[PDB]
Parts: C-alpha cells; sequence; structure tokens
RNA sequence: AGAGUACGGUAGAGGGUGGUGGAAUUUCCUGGAAGGAACACCAGUGGCGAAGGCGACCACCUGGACUGAUACUGACACUGAGGUGCGAAAGCGUGGGGAGCAAACAGGAUUAGAUACCCUGGUAGUCCACGCCGUAAACGAUGUCGACUAGCCGUUGGGAUCCUUGAGAUCUUAGUGGCGCAGCUAACGCGAUAAGUCGACCGCCUGGGGAGUACGGCCGCAAGGUUAAAACUCAAAUGAAUUGACGGGGGCCCGCACA
C-alpha cells in the first residue's frame, strides 16, 4: 500500500497496492492460453452486460481448482500477479515435476504443502475433504459439486468459516454472511486468500477504470423516456417513478432469487 | 535451563506413556540435559471438566537443556496430541521426589 | 520449607470448602508468603487438584 | 542484564592494575557493551520506553564519565575514542 | 450485588472508606479498655 | 411416568419470583412464578409471593410423583428462603440445597451504578 | 565521606509480545456448538515505575533500586531558562472487530414541560497495529536534592543480633502508614516522607471581573491546544474559623402527634 503524491491532477487520489514478493515477469508458459473480449456481447452480437469494453490484453491462467494430486507434495515455486482475477496465483511444483497454478493463499513465498484425503492443517494451503477439515476453522475455494473444482470463496482475501456438522452434509457461513449447508464429499483448502489490502486501494483516476475493461455508466435519470424508465423532464428531474432498472424491474430492495432447486442447501438467508 | 515438565494425557490413551515418555528422554540427551526427576502421577479424579471428560492421567519430567529442546518439547503436544493445558514452569536447581 | 503445591493436604487446610481461598484475616499465615500462596494455589488448581466451582 | 560469560569476559583488557573495577576504563567500557547488545529487545519490545531511559540516563553518565577525562587524562581518553567504535 | 458496577474512581470511595474502617477498628478498640 | 428422583431450581431475584421443577437429567415438570398465580403489577415483591408460586407446582410436581428432590438455589432477592420450606409442606421430605449463584470473574458489566 | 561500577540473593499488579483459561452473562439450537470484554477471592494506609501509570495462568527477550558485604574510581557533584523526549480517558485519524453497557436517539411511564433522573431498545467507542493530539480535581490541590532537631504504635523488603523450641522480641536499614512534643501555621493542621531549622537551584504569584479570552506566532485533518494582552468596570471578591438561623442532615427524646 503506497499513496501517491500529487504530481499532477490524476495522481491525487491514487492509491497504489504493490507487493515486492510477486515474481517479475514471465508467467509459466506451459500453463497459460488464449483469451480474447467479449466487449459485454452475446453470440448474436448484442450488449447482453453493459458497461464492458476496452482495457488491456489478457492471457488466461489455468489456475486449478480441483487440486486432485493427492498425496504428491508441491513445493512453492513464486507468487504470480494474475489480470484475470483479484487474488494471487501461486505457482506450484510437485514432487515429479508437474507445475501447476492453484490460487495463493495469505502467507505463501516457498512453502510446502499437499492436497490429500489426510494433509496436515496447520499449514494453510492444503486442499482438502470437507468430512476431515476441523470445526471452526476458516477455509476458502470450497468447492459444490465433487469434481466440479472450487467455486465459493475465492475473490482476494476471501473466506468461510466452516460453522457445524451434521449427515452427509457440513455447515459453513459464507462471507456474504449467510449460512450455506455444502456436502461433506467435496474439497476446500485451508485458510485465506492471499491479496487482502485489494479493497484499500484507490483507482484515482476515470482512465484507470477503462484499463480494466470497465467503461462508463450513463445514470438513467440522464436520459429520455425512450431509453430508460427514469424518462426525461424538465431540468434535473429525480426518477419520479420507483427506482428501477432500465428494463423495469424495481431495484431498491425487490428480492430476485427464484432458484427453489437449491432453497434447502441455504439454511440462513444474509442477515 | 531446569526446566519442569508437566503434560497430560486422555486416560484411553495412557496404554503408550511407554511410548510418550521415550521420545522426549532423547529428545534431551542430544542437546547434554541432565534428567534429576522422572515421575508418573497417581491416576487420579479431575476437579473440573477437560475435553468433557471425567478422568485422566499427569506426567512429570524435569528438562535441563539450555534452550534448543523446549520448541519441539511443545510443539509435539502443542500443535496435535492427547495434551491439553500445560504449563512449563523452569526451575533453578534440581530435586529428588514426589507423590509420596 | 519452600512451598509448592505439591503438598496438597497443606494448602488443603486453607482451601474453603465452597473452592476459595482464605485471606490472612480468616487464618494465620504469614503475609511474605500470602502473595506466594494464591500464585502455587493456582498451579494445583490449573493442574486439577482444586476445584474452580463448588459444585463437581 | 548482561550475560554471566560476558560480563566477566570484557573486564579482561579493562585491568590496569586489575583490580581496577573503578576507573572510567569499566564504567564506560561495561557500559558500552551494555549499549551495544542490548539493542535487541527494542526490536521486538519498542513500545516500552522504560529501557532506553536507562540507555540514555548511562550513556549520558558515559559522557559524563567523557567529560572527566577531558581534563584529568587526555593521553587514556585516546584509548576510548580511538577504541570501542565510538563517535 | 452485581445489578450495578462501580465506577473505578468510585472504588476508591467503597474501599478507602472501608480500609480505614479496618485501622479505625483498632482504634476504638485500644480505646476502648484505657 | 413413576419416578421418585429429581433437581429443583429456585430463581430468586429482587422483583419477581420463577420456580421451575425438573427430573434429576433435566426435563421440566413444573413450574410457577410470582406472576403466575394472577397478580400481574405492583405488589410481589416479596417473600409471600414465593410462598404461592411454590405451591403452585408442588402441587404440581404431584402429578409424577417426587417423594425426594434437589433444592438447586439462583437469585439474589427475596423468597429465597421462604419457598423451598412450602415445597416440605406439600407431602415432601426435601433434603438439602445446593447453590450456584450467577458469579463471573468480572463479566460483562451490568448497568452501573445508578442514582 | 558524595556519586558510580565487578559478586549473588530474593522481593516486586515493572512493561510488552504470543497463548492457555473459567464462570456468569449474551447469542443461538437440539446439555452441546459459537466469541467478545474484564479477570470475584489472593488485596493490603502493599509493591513497582522520574511520572503517567499498572492484577486469571504460562513461558519467552528485557528495567531500576534495595541489601549483604567484599573490591576499585578520586567530586566525576546536585540543580538547571532555553532545549529535548515521555504523559489518564473522551477523540478524531489509518485499517479491523464485535458480547454487555452506552455516548448519538426513539418512544414508555412524569411533570406547566423532559429536552431529566427512572422504562424498552442501538451504531461511534473502549480492543488491535502504526501515528497524531499533549489535554486534566496529572491531586498528596505539597518542585527536585542533601543535611540535621523528643517520641510512640502497626506495616513492606533485606540483613544481623537473639536461651531458643518462634508463638516470635530487639536491632539494623531502605520504603509505606498511624499519632505527638519540640517546631511552624491565619486557622484547619503539618509534624525526620515537615508544611521546622537550613542550603543550592528551578518553575510560579501581584485585587476581583474582562480572561486563560481576543489578536499575532507555533502544532492539529478537525474539535482545538500552547504561549498570552490591554480597553473598560467594581471597592471589593477570597481563605480557614466561630455564634445564630436554616436543611426533603443523621441520631435520641417528649407530647392523642400516629389506632
Amino acid at each position: 500500500i503506497v499513496k501517491c503524491k500529487p504530481t499532477s491532477a490524476g495522481r491525487r487520489f491514487v492509491v497504489k497496492v504493490v507487493n515486492q514478493e510477486l515474481h517479475k515477469g514471465a508467467p509459466y508458459a506451459p500453463l497459460l492460453e488464449k483469451k480474447s473480449k467479449s466487449g459485454g456481447r452475446n453470440n448474436n452480437g448484442r450488449i447482453t452486460t453493459r458497461h464492458i469494453g476496452g482495457g488491456h490484453k489478457q492471457h488466461y491462467r489455468l489456475v486449478d481448482f480441483r487440486r486432485n494430486k493427492d498425496g504428491i507434495p508441491a513445493i512453492v515455486e513464486r507468487v504470480e500477479y494474475d489480470p484475470n482475477r483479484t487474488a494471487h496465483i501461486a505457482l506450484l511444483k510437485y514432487a515429479d515435476g508437474e507445475r501447476r497454478y492453484i490460487i495463493a493463499p495469505k502467507g505463501v513465498a516457498a512453502g510446502d504443502q499437499l492436497i490429500s484425503g489426510i494433509g496436515a492443517p496447520i499449514k494453510a494451503g492444503n486442499s482438502m475433504p470437507l468430512r476431515n477439515i476441523p470445526v471452526g476453522s476458516t477455509v476458502h475455494g470450497i468447492e459444490l459439486k465433487p469434481g466440479k473444482g472450487a467455486q465459493i470463496a475465492r475473490s482476494a482475501g476471501a473466506s468461510a468459516q466452516l460453522v457445524a456438522r451434521e449427515g452427509a452434509y457440513v455447515t459453513l457461513r459464507l462471507r456474504s454472511g449467510e449460512m450455506r449447508k455444502v456436502l461433506a464429499e467435496c474439497r476446500a483448502t485451508l485458510g485465506e486468500v492471499s491479496n487482502s489490502e485489494h479493497s484499500l486501494r484507490s483507482l484515482g483516476k476515470a482512465g484507470a477504470t477503462r484499463w480494466r475493461g470497465v467503461r462508463p455508466t450513463v445514470r438513467g435519470v440522464a436520459m429520455n423516456p425512450v431509453d430508460h424508465p427514469h424518462g426525461g423532464g424538465e431540468g434535473r428531474t429525480s426518477a419520479g417513478r420507483h427506482p428501477v432498472s432500465p428494463w423495469g424491474l424495481q431495484t431498491k430492495g425487490k428480492k430476485t432469487r427464484s432458484n427453489k432447486r437449491t432453497d434447502n442447501m441455504i439454511v440462513r438467508r444474509r442477515k | 535451563r531446569h526446566y519442569e515438565i508437566v503434560f497430560l494425557v486422555h486416560p484411553d490413551q495412557s496404554e503408550q506413556v511407554g511410548g510418550m515418555v521415550e521420545r522426549y528422554t532423547k529428545a534431551i540427551e542430544e542437546d547434554g540435559g541432565k534428567i534429576h526427576r522422572l515421575e508418573d502421577w497417581g491416576r487420579r479424579q479431575l476437579a473440573y471438566a477437560i475435553n468433557n471428560v471425567h478422568k485422566a492421567h499427569y506426567v512429570l519430567m524435569n528438562v535441563e537443556c539450555s534452550a534448543k529442546a523446549l520448541a519441539e518439547l511443545e510443539d509435539n503436544f502443542r500443535a496435535n496430541d492427547a495434551v491439553i493445558r500445560n504449563l512449563v514452569m523452569r526451575r533453578d536447581e534440581a530435586v529428588t521426589e514426589q507423590s509420596e | 520449607k519452600e512451598i509448592d503445591y505439591k503438598d496438597l493436604n497443606t494448602l488443603k487446610a486453607y482451601v474453603s470448602e465452597t473452592g476459595k481461598i482464605v485471606p490472612s484475616r480468616i487464618t494465620g499465615t504469614k503475609a511474605k508468603y500470602q502473595r506466594q500462596l494464591a500464585t502455587a494455589i493456582k498451579r494445583a488448581r490449573y493442574l486439577a487438584l482444586l476445584p474452580y466451582t463448588d459444585s463437581h | 542484564a548482561l550475560s554471566v560469560e560476558e560480563k566477566a569476559q570484557i573486564v579482561n583488557e579493562y585491568k590496569q592494575a586489575e583490580g581496577d573495577t573503578g576507573s572510567p576504563e569499566v564504567q564506560v567500557a561495561l557500559l558500552s557493551a551494555n549499549i551495544n547488545k542490548l539493542q535487541d529487545h527494542f526490536k521486538a519490545n519498542g513500545k516500552d520506553h522504560h529501557s532506553r531511559r536507562g540507555l540514555i540516563r548511562m550513556v549520558n553518565q558515559r559522557r559524563k564519565l567523557l567529560d572527566y577525562l577531558k581534563g584529568k587524562d587526555v593521553s587514556r581518553y585516546t584509548a576510548l575514542i580511538g577504541r570501542l567504535g565510538l563517535r | 450485588s452485581r445489578e450495578f458496577y462501580e465506577k473505578p474512581t468510585a472504588e476508591r470511595r467503597r474501599k478507602a472508606a472501608a480500609a480505614v474502617k479496618r485501622h479505625a477498628k483498632k482504634v476504638q478498640r485500644e480505646q476502648r479498655r484505657r | 411416568k413413576t419416578v421418585v428422583d429429581g433437581i429443583a431450581h429456585i430463581h430468586a431475584s429482587f422483583n419477581n419470583t420463577i420456580v421451575t421443577i425438573t427430573d434429576r437429567q433435566g426435563n421440566a415438570l413444573s413450574w410457577a412464578t410470582s406472576g403466575g398465580s394472577g397478580f400481574r403489577g405492583s405488589r410481589k415483591s416479596t417473600p409471600f409471593a414465593a410462598q404461592v408460586a411454590a405451591e403452585r407446582a408442588g402441587q404440581a410436581a404431584l402429578e409424577y410423583g417426587l417423594k425426594n428432590l434437589d433444592v438447586n438455589v439462583k437469585g439474589p432477592g427475596p423468597g429465597r428462603e421462604s419457598a423451598v420450606r412450602a415445597l416440605n409442606a406439600c407431602g415432601y421430605k426435601i433434603a438439602s440445597i445446593t447453590d450456584v449463584t450467577p458469579i463471573p470473574h468480572n463479566g460483562c458489566r451490568p448497568p452501573k451504578k445508578r442514582r
């Protein structure tokens, strides 16, 4: 965390997060692949998510969310920057060549770690089935179907706390604040994700948004009646509607979950 | 220096105190430590609930290394084994015997 | 001589029936060691020789 | 304090009719050795100013013992300022 | 008993009023016999 | 259901009375309060209420017996020693008290010294 | 001789880091699971630190004095404007936590009214890391230091004397207290820890308001703090003490005052 001096009117509010033990260039080439941008656009060519476009060219890193090698110890080579996410990634070298990327946990640099059916818990970074993880311990990178890979708690500094256990399932409080029953056959990694000071950085200037591939938001009271329901009016009007999307869905409080096929898996909502 | 050992066992675990002790007795003799007492307590009853059971057994030894046989003396049983709520309580001289 | 918590029936003569320790105003022991007894009391209390509550 | 091996070690060059432990070869340079080795605990304990107020109490008294050697003996003062890694 | 909590400035209004009485009991009894 | 042994709570705080009668393992058989016999208000900060609040669970623990009980004590205020001598009048031969008064070491600080 | 060090020995909430705890209470749920915070007793007209300050248990890296003497230094001294660090908590920073209470409030009962004490509820906060403020009923409302002038009773740490079994006297000191002469004091009262007799030095005061306030300087993100005036205005404000009166001040007593 550094705070830039105001030598120009754009650096006045740039709070920058710089890690000096991140690796200095040349990511691990046999484990990257090509990734082109969508612009938020369908296979019908239609903008289906707005405010997406531009940015920097990026390569996709084949980060392992499954952590399948069991019993084979992996040493950590280096922690790298990943353009595709807000977390860091750690290059692991298994005991038989076999480089892979995982999501880096907090406190890793050249440490040892092994995902298995019964690995050491003290080391944060060991992937493990949710049956034999001790209750009360903070985990991240939780699978949600066995074999599917990690899906939950994998942003920067994200974690979930394993709170209870019964039957074939296991209950864990999520970072969202909601209690979620998850199957105990599926894996999780002990610890907490690495780049937890990511919420401190300030972008500073409008260009810093534009090179993350994010594109400006016209707010709907600035549009015409044909463009948005927040219509027009003379002067600054205030959306005489109730506040609503550009497609007419109400936005300030209205619930939009309608899944029903996974409601029993959610033991308590965001409270 | 003079370093007074007390560590706990679970009462279903005490079949291998004869294996628990002998690793510490060679954890000390790698560093020239003189043992001046080696005690096995009475199988006494408990005054409070520790790991929600109603029986235990106590162990007493006396380490006289300098420094190196402490951090493993902790972390064999502090991290993961059947020992709970101890105190390491170093001394200044040697003693002979207790438990009658 | 050098008091400790290995001699139980000496300290148990000062251990209250309700689990507590006695002051110097109740029973006569030295105020020199009244600051040293209570520390050795809570090593027998920590090594489960004496209770914390008077129930169990 | 200082180490039991060390506090009896460092006197072995401060001797000067060896029964002296009182001349300012001793209360400078035992005490200079007190300065140089007890820097350690500050890096771990930086929230306790009780231990470096003793440092400034005797590094002044070292300088007070330097102050008397300014006039009484300038020649043996060179054994202090030239040595020990001062200034 | 512990319905209320006492301010730690009033803590020397409870004990320091009482710790004199511990000593003043010695005062009254030694002035009792004479 | 025919049992003969159990334990017995008495809540004895300043304002109200709460009586709680269980078995020796912890299943409640009978209970009554100082707002139990129809008071609801200004009077019953008394041991006369605990005289009455004992016997509404003293002729209700005579549903499943309890020839012997085990008195557990709880609370600072009145009705402390004027309620467990009402149960024994109701055909009981209760033996001796047992005390767990709520005592922290320092604990959470209450509403402080009000004036 | 003052002042310092080489040698242990304890005493000691010195202070900080990391853990290990317990009961309540609190929050859930079918007695367990979960985490915050201060740690009943030991508690002391006790210790410790220049001061501010500081108590469960446990190690770990570390202070200064005391004392028992034995060694050596040869006034190296104390005090000190400026100068320089370091100083309770509400704070507001810059990041987190999360129980109870509770600053902020909503009503509940209450009064001409609550905007109050009482009643039902809760974010900032205390906690942590670095950093800033540098405030005080920082009070023992008594600057630091040394010397000396009747005592007596507890109590703290050493040590030696002691018929000695200590149930312990005496002595010796360095602290912490009670009471009292000499002594001072306006009196209250201090009274070898002076508020005496003195000595060195330092900070501070010059009637009450205006006022620790304006203005200027410095520091702070802000709230503000620190240094600090006159213009005007009043012949008094203040200190301890005594008589009377008063008191929703206590304590006894009297009377159909209470039946």
